[PDB]
């Protein structure tokens, strides 16, 4: 049960001197022999992918660094002397900024792999707590990060998602202030995401840290209900070399999907309109702040008392409770209500491959997401505002409401024992 | 005594923390190079009245747009009822209705009102700058960042802009030039 | 058809005679009111583009306008390491250094300077100072082509910039028939240039790569194969 | 023995749903409760006023670089914004500057109270190899520091400590070049160092991480040549609350007199030419380039041919060693000996307090340190010459011959046994 | 003796009188040839200094220089938010921003500015266009006055500034003798206003912070001798 | 094969690596806009031959100084011996002896030497800049930093700089210009 299989230091006097500092001893014994199941499929990789993503955001930042200069009347042009002068240039900024979009895409499919199989499920809270933790601090961090070029979105996705914090009441305007540095966006700001922009990622490595010394304490979860069986355990090949080398294949392929994206299509993710210099008395069309924040901005948007399903006319009893804090309340809670998820599911059950109305209900779940993401980029106008509503309002009941009334009546499927399914 | 002694130590302990910390969130606020925020003379000069003008000041736009009959009418013609915003946002003057005559601006140093309207150009919901020169449902303003209708005279529609454009402070320098602040 | 340049594609390392046509006209058009700040003069002789000849480059430099200096104020010669000049205001316009990314971009600028064609049978009489153009859509229209609703009735708008070609405004020194739909793209592939100068380090680059790693990939699966062939072989 | 007192978890609900995330265990059982002797002097301090300075150097860093502008044209003005308009400005900059001052004065009392109580000796190797190389890293961070200013002493500080790389033979200007971004300095130079400067100190943190691994695994030195004596251990008090209190009152001391320099003598320490703008085409006199880097400014700018124990003229012998490169062997082993010192010392002995000539050899070595820092602010005149030579040449002695030849005779002394030494 | 200033110790928040003094001496003599680009002009109403009136201030920036702008081009109305002028060139001297605490600092001003007697007995001609100080050290010497080994024989050196003031220069409102030294030791504190202005926050914080640790530091003395009594009280 | 199929996908990783990493030590290298380092056109233009000229240049001053004929003595009263370095660095010409007939400079496109004197003012010690206008104990240069003491033709004396002060390539323009590249 559990081998650590510390290795006893007896390889030489080499491995006994090194009774001084202890370290190969952690590696060897947890890091990198640590058992885990058979039953793993390909989804069990993304982990890897995000690893080796942020190591190469960091690196790339820290070369960036290098050559960028925080000020509204130098940055545009640093830029363009990175990606003219400088040898690599190009690749470093198209890999900073499209890595980003594959972080985040990654992260989507950690989180989703998730939710199927009951990984918030106890023992493994502690894991989805730290995970919530880490996805706001990056996406700050990106947010923080797509004003420094100081095109023309940056300004304005920077106005409007910092005049959110100002539309709460009584303390609205002085945190607004607080945060931009004055009253409107200008070179303070500028510095304050630069140098925010360049600290929070070691924050995140540690935050990293603690993710991988919880989910090593507690076992990987396993596309089965069913844990190591520990009392000596057959199942449970060690980590290296079998799945060390099968996220590297995967991650190989990854990474030349990425790399002729970056080759071939790396302007494609992006806005054009981040290529002209800023105007702070024009506003484009369109602005769409970007990809992996249109669920949140549509969430937002949506709710604006013009639907008969309209809760602003109601919530209006209370005179202070007006629309905009309204759909900042909503945004924050379709955050905190995925994080409480482990202690709203009140299933004694595992993964939803024995729980078919979960099935359908979470593919419900998929398709929604997909669907804010489409519709944060489509004016409030009819019929979108409709359709956001009901997204909306379906994320929230599913994370509310679903998962109780399934763990009470959801139990029709044989569940399967003996982890070593040699089927 | 054991009491005593162990707890004020950590009292003095945390206030001193406090002491500390309070600095290193206070710098972050605005520095005396922003606390100016001072006027600016911006000059009508024969702009071709009726189309728009539009002034950098304070890091936000200030429009000075002359009037087009229809505008006014259109303006003059909006009862109370049915205006989300009836406040009348200009901070020149009272709490009064959001009424045209009010809202308009005052009479050059002398006496008319449906001719000039210098409003801030900072939608009320986020802050983004709508698009002017007759757009959207009502023949006025439309912010493109979330799709809030104003009105002729800026007083907000169709979206989810609480209140319409606010009018800061200005007085006229007798028939040329405009005084902001 | 669609007159889809060279560069469009996996391949196409920008055709350089193409280059040359279009800083010939650039620089006896478009440079009498836009400008390239964003763009030093000594990229000229740089691979990738148009590999000119250095003492042109010099020759050319010295002939543009004056940039005075950053340490002491004096109206200098212009020197190549300095970058293009700046048209700003006074019926000017914007910088066309990174114009072709800003919208699928060069087919734009053709589609743009090609169509400007007269008033439609909506309002002939037209607007005074403003001039029409087939594809620019952020331009203002006459109440007579709106619909009910403010939207425009014709496939463009109104574009402040005059029609910058006639049928032959210039000579090609190689020897090739100027008219203005060459010119437009041969413009065009400049601007392109102006904006993405790395283009053909960047294909071979990810050639490069992706066949790196198709290798390593296949070299990792058949590592996989190996290892997990005792536990999938009886099934 | 080594009681670590897990503490069980058996505290309650709280302290038993914590074995999702062991963290307190951590904590309590090993670096709050951690057996530590009761002979400790007032010299055990010195580790907690490093890593609180270090915190605050951190802290005050991420303030300044909110306001901080990378660029030769807006560095100097930036940092007149800082002190002026800023709401602490002044504060932050003088506590950042006069910091790095305590910084180095702590680590090097830190370091001799090492070299006096045996703590290179076994079986304290790897914290000494560790704490060198923090030494480097820091020496190297406050450097790239010191420079971004762009005042007057920063451009020349930065030329001659990057012709040094240049010196040497054959990859010295190559060298040169990849570090300054180009033949000479200029913005370039200002970006690298900026982002190393905003870096390095989270590398000097992990690193603690190992130091402070280090010597939890392997026992505290104590006044004497003795050990905790594990076999139960009435000795060896834990470290919270007393040890933790001790060290508290030093450092509110330290703090005290800190501010009040801060407060009162901020400029002292500081070079007032760093207050003019730069100009590539002046040098000053007496560049003199700070107080930390004197010994071996001194050590290098010492050999140059100019004493009859001048070794230059002999070590021409090859062509290729001249001066410069001598001078730049001669600080790196000034160094590299100093951390192979633990090798060199050929005793079965340990702290001085039993070996008296020991402490003549190693006051001396301390009125060295302070006689090299006196020496490389004055010219290289006579007799300043002889005396940088005597110095240097002293140094390298005791490190290399002294400590062998009192390993071999030197235990004129009885040695204290029960580490309780209840006197 | 010393003539030490105000400011000169733990106490002596920059008398505010003397400074307003220095500035009537600093732009009607000093602002000829030396300017203070490190300093807002609306620093003039901040507290710990010459607390002026803002009216006055924005008057007085009104008739200085003319600083065009950043964004647009023209000569405007100089707003206080801008900075002091700069004299750069052509006669003209470095920036006193922060002389202060380039070189105990005033003191040295004050003994510089006094001192430009004639030539002594040993070059009496002296030089043309270079005229003499007694406490610049960093200027040239004859070679009539150098020692054998290149080492002047004179207390100072030859410096490119004229004797900036004569026996009553200008006219104090408030009523005072406007002797040469009253207005070098005023224009000595205006200048160390200029360079630190912050100095009376300084001390005020030491003293704070000084109070509350020493506070802290008895405190924690007092736990340390009672936790470690049952360990020293039989010794 | 066991053994083949490991060692050739570690290699291929290793290769990989290092791919990835050369760019990330190459881009801090001098970049194209450094790349340029070209020439400078600086004008003789009557300062009063004798007592310096400074011009900035690739980064560096360039020192152009005219001759005063005690200065010139005392050069071309120096024998080749004990001079530490007698290449004459100025890369205008071969490794010719630094004697201060080839040592001065070209001749106004004339014939004479002892007369003006164009060097590159980096001490080859580190880089420093050497204070000029008769200073030292060789009546030349004197180097701050470390104490290098420069004589009249600019060849190093008594300190650590191993050799004198080099020599750029520049022509003269006809008797009043000087060429810098
Ligand atoms: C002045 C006589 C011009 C010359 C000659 C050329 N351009 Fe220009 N251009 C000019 C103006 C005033 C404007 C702004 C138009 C507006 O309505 O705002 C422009 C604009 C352009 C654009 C941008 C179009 C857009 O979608 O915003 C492009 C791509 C452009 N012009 C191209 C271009 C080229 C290639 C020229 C030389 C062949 C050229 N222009 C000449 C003014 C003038
Ligand atoms: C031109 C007519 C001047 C006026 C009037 C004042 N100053 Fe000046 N100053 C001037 C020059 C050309 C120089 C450089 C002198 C040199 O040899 O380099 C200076 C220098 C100073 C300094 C710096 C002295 C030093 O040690 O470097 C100071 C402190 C100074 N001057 C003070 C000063 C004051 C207070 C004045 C008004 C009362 C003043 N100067 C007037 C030119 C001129
Ligand atoms: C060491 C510095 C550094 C680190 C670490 C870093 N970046 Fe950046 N980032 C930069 C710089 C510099 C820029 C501006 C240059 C640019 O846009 O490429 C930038 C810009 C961006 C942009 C906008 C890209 C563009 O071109 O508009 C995004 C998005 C971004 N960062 C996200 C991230 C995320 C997410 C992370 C890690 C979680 C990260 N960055 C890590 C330095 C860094
Ligand atoms: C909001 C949720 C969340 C986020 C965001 C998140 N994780 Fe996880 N992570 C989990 C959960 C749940 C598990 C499953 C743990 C288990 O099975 O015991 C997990 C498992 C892992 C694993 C091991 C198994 C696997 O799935 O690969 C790794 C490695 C990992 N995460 C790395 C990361 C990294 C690196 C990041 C960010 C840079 C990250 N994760 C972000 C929740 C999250
Ligand atoms: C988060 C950024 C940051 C960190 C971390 C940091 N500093 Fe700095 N440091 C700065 C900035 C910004 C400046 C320039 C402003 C200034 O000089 O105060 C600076 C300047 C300096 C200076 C010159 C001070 C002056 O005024 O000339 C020194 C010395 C220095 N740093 C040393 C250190 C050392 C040693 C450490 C930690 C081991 C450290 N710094 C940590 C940001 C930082
Ligand atoms: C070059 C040597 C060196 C350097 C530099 C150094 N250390 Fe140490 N440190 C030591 C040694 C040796 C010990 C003694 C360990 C023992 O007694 O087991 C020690 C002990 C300590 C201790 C525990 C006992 C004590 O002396 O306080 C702390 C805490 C500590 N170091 C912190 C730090 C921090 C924080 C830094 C830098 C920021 C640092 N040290 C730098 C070598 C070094
Ligand atoms: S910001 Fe103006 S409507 Fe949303
Ligand atoms: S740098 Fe010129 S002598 Fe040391």
């Amino acid at each position: 049960s559990g081998i650590p299989h510390d290795h006893y230091e007896p390889k030489t006097g080499i491995e006994k001197w090194l009774h001084d500092r202890l370290p190969i001893v952690g590696l060897v014994y947890d890091t990198i022999m640590i058992p885990t199941p058979k039953n793993l499929n390909w989804w069990w990789i993304w982990g890897i992918v995000l690893a080796f993503t942020l190591v190469l955001q960091i690196v790339t930042g820290i070369v960036l660094a290098m050559h960028y200069t925080p000020h509204v009347d130098l940055a545009f042009a640093s830029v363009e002397h990175i990606m003219r002068d400088v040898n690599g240039g190009w690749a470093m900024r198209y890999i900073h900024a499209n890595g980003a979009s594959l972080f985040f895409l990654a992260v989507y499919i950690h989180i989703f792999r998730g939710l199927y199989y009951g990984s918030y499920k106890a023992p493994r809270e502690i894991t989805w707590i730290v995970g919530m933790v880490i996805y706001l601090l990056m996406m700050g961090t990106a947010f923080m990060g797509y004003v420094l070029p100081w095109g023309q979105m940056s300004f304005w996705g920077a106005t409007v998602i910092t005049g959110l914090f100002g539309a709460i009441p009584g303390i609205g305007p002085s945190i607004q202030a607080w945060l931009l540095g004055g009253p409107a966006v200008d070179n303070a700001t500028l510095n304050r995401f630069f140098s925010l922009h360049y600290l929070l990622p070691f924050v995140i490595a540690a935050l990293v840290a603690i993710h991988i010394w919880a989910f090593h304490t507690t076992g990987n979860n396993n596309p089965t209900g069913v844990e190591v069986r520990r009392t000596a355990e057959k199942d449970t090949l060690p980590f290296w070399p079998y799945f060390v080398i099968k996220d590297l294949f995967a991650l190989a392929l990854v990474l030349l999907g990425f790399f002729a994206v970056v080759a071939y299509m790396p302007n494609y993710l992006g806005h054009p309109d981040n290529y002209v210099q800023a105007n702070p008395l024009s506003t484009p069309a369109h602005i769409v702040p970007e990809w992996y924040f249109l669920p949140f901005y549509a969430i937002l948007r949506a709710f604006a008392a013009d639907v008969w399903v309209v809760i602003l006319v109601d919530g209006l009893t209370f005179g202070i409770v007006d629309a905009k804090f309204f759909g900042v309340i909503a945004m924050f809670g379709a955050i905190a209500v995925m994080a409480l998820a482990p202690w709203l599911d009140t299933s004694k059950v595992r993964s939803g491959a024995y729980r078919p109305k979960f099935r359908m209900w979470f593919w419900f779940l998929v398709l929604d997401f997909v669907v804010l993401t489409w519709v944060g980029a489509m004016p409030t106008e009819y019929p979108y505002d409709w359709i956001s509503l009901i997204a909306s309002t379906y994320w929230f009941a599913y994370f509310l409401v679903i998962l109780p009334l399934l763990g009470a009546t959801e139990k029709p499927e044989p569940i399967p024992a003996s982890i070593e399914e040699d089927f | 005594r054991r009491d005593f002694l162990y707890h004020a130590t950590a009292a003095t302990g945390v206030v001193v923390t406090g002491a500390a910390v309070w600095p290193l969130i206070n710098q972050m606020n605005a520095s005396a190079d922003v606390k100016a925020m001072a006027s600016i003379f911006v000059d009508v000069s024969a702009v071709e009245v009726g189309t728009q003008l539009t002034v950098k000041w304070r890091g936000k736009p200030v429009f000075i747009r002359r009037r087009d009959e229809k505008d006014i009418e259109l303006a003059r013609s909006v009862p109370l009822g049915a205006l989300r915003d009836t406040s009348a946002e200009n901070a020149n003057k009272p709490g009064a209705e959001a009424t045209d005559e009010n809202r308009t601006l005052p009479a050059f140093d002398g006496t008319n009102t449906g001719e000039w309207l210098v409003m801030l150009g900072v939608c009320t919901h986020l802050g983004c700058v709508p698009m002017g020169d007759k757009s959207g449902d009502f023949g006025g303003w439309f912010c493109p960042c979330h799709g809030s209708h104003y009105d002729s005279a800026g007083r907000i529609r169709k979206g989810p802009a609480p209140r319409n454009l606010d009018i800061p402070v200005a007085a006229f320098v007798d028939e040329t030039t405009i005084k902001l602040g | 058809p669609d007159h889809a340049f060279s560069f469009e594609g996996i391949f196409g390392k920008y055709d350089q005679a193409q280059l040359r046509r279009g800083f010939q006209v650039y620089n006896e058009v478009c440079s009498a009111c836009h400008g390239m700040k964003f763009v030093p003069i000594r990229t000229l002789a740089d691979d990738g583009g148009p590999q000119l000849d250095p003492t042109f480059v010099r020759e050319y430099a010295a002939g543009l306008d004056t940039i005075i200096d950053k340490d002491s104020g004096e109206e200098r010669d212009r020197k190549e390491t300095d970058m293009f000049p700046t048209r700003v205001g006074d019926g000017m316009g914007p910088d066309l250094s990174v114009m072709a990314k800003a919208r699928g971009g060069p087919e734009y600028i053709y589609n743009y300077v090609i169509g400007f064609e007269e008033n439609p049978e909506c309002a002939p009489e037209g607007i005074d100072g403003y001039y029409y153009n087939k594809t620019f859509q952020i331009g203002g229209v006459p109440d007579t082509c709106k619909d009910a609703a403010g939207v425009k009735i014709t496939h463009g708008s109104w574009a402040r910039m005059p029609p910058p070609l006639v049928d032959d405004q210039v000579t090609y020194e190689d020897g090739t028939p100027a008219t203005v739909d060459q010119m437009a793209q041969d413009v065009s592939a400049f601007l392109m240039w102006a904006a993405e100068p790395k283009l053909v380090a960047r294909k071979q680059m990810g050639l490069v790569a992706m066949v790196m790693l198709g290798l390593l990939s296949v070299m990792l699966y058949l590592t996989n194969k190996r290892l997990w062939a005792p536990y999938k072989g009886h099934k």
